């Protein structure tokens, strides 16, 4: 054939791949964590938007520290052999590095282990993609008039 | 407005 | 030219390769959400996947949202040191390659 | 719609946007040097603007120099430890438009 | 005059503008950093690929935690309003969130903040870009066969 | 190779 440059990732499977939503907006009292109003809009927004661009969403609410682990581990064991991108999208409470559980925090680097290029094979060489709603700290920005 |  | 590190005979690639973290705010930062319309963030995202997903490289779309969200946005809050603020949300990606959800 | 978070009649811009950080390694990683061809990443780096600074947006050149560290390089060491281990560049993006050097 | 998009950043000012590379090969004894070999390589293609890209090109060898600082200071004091971007590319030993002067670390965040849109006005609104050569920690990438 |  002719000539080929591969620059861009293969998006043309039988699948796009699925898209968790980790929606958390109801937390355990005993944590003194807030409840996050507005993240149920966030959560159907999300839904629909993906549900457009042809992924299989699966939502989940308010999960514990041990269930959204559990998930994750569940879902890098799937077969994602016929999918081409895999997506997770994490609303709630954060701080740098971390995202809370309804019952405590859960280190990013623990989820995202589970996907790591030799850990689920089926998706080695294709995008996995985060995006994280969530603080990383506290600090504010006063921001400058332009 | 609340924070995350 | 030939080195110790390059060209090796098996081919691979690193095991945090291929991940994009699209994250809503800055390192160290706090993220803003609106508790009637939702986050600032996650707001735009979805407005700029709706409108540029089948137009642009989701590189492009992201650089988007980080506009929109650092332009149109800024906090509201009946305290003094909450109030008033920017968002700025951070890219960060360790893609190996471009990414279009059309073809 | 309205609300108390956007259309501000001052125009402001986060103090954080518009910044870009091209780290050389994924965070928590060491980074890798050829103590005579030089450091991966800015051996990539520069191949890669000399070859598309002049045809690509920039953070589709820097993506091409994640691809270029990520396959064409790996450590040799007579350490096991530091052996055949990899590198995967990190792009952080806080910026709100596309980056063209040329015009 | 016809449809205005600004979906790029405006970089015909009359100057690209400054990039300043930070060259630490040699380290103060005391501190324990072994001598970064390679690096003047790195600094020089550096300075070539810039030079071409028409960037005014600064080099600064073997600098001390305190004479960085004082550069980036005096380099975000400069008027930058002729000029499109800026460019600071930092060549040393690191880890997390830090780049070491030859006497000793220095915090990236220091180092940037000099250069924030409401400290540095004349660069308001135009792109600031930090390429980091350096480590950000002690982990080793094991990779995956593909 | 050595590490930075």
């Amino acid at each position: 054939s002719g000539i080929s440059l591969d620059n861009s990732y293969k998006m043309d499977y039988p699948e796009m791949g699925l898209c968790i939503i980790i929606n958390n907006k109801n937390f355990h009292k005993s944590t003194g964590m807030t409840s996050r109003s507005g993240t149920d809009v966030d959560a159907a927004n999300l839904r629909e938007t993906f549900r457009n661009l042809k992924y299989e969403v699966r939502n989940k609410n308010d999960l514990t520290r041990e269930e959204i682990v559990e998930l994750m581990r569940d879902v890098s064991k799937e077969d994602h052999s016929k999918r081409s991108s895999f997506v997770c999208v994490l609303l709630s409470h954060g701080e740098e590095g971390i995202i809370f559980g309804t019952n405590g925090p859960v280190d990013l680097k623990k989820i995202t282990n589970f996907f790591r290029g030799d850990r689920c094979r089926s998706l080695t060489g294709k995008p996995k993609l985060f995006i994280i709603q969530a603080c990383r700290g506290t600090e504010l920005d006063c921001g400058i008039e332009t | 407005d609340e924070v995350d | 030219a030939s080195g110790v590190d390059d060209d090796m005979a098996c081919h691979k690639i690193p095991v945090e390769a291929d991940f994009l973290y699209a994250y809503s705010t800055a390192p160290g930062y706090y993220s803003w959400r609106n508790s009637k319309d939702g986050s600032w963030f996650i707001q735009s995202l979805c407005a700029m996947l709706k409108q540029y997903a089948d137009k642009l490289e989701f590189m492009h779309i992201l650089t988007r949202v980080n506009r929109k969200v650092a332009t149109e946005f800024e906090s509201f809050s009946f305290d003094a040191t909450f109030h008033a603020k920017k968002q700025i949300p951070c890219i960060v990606s360790m893609l190996t390659k471009e990414l279009y959800f059309y073809h």
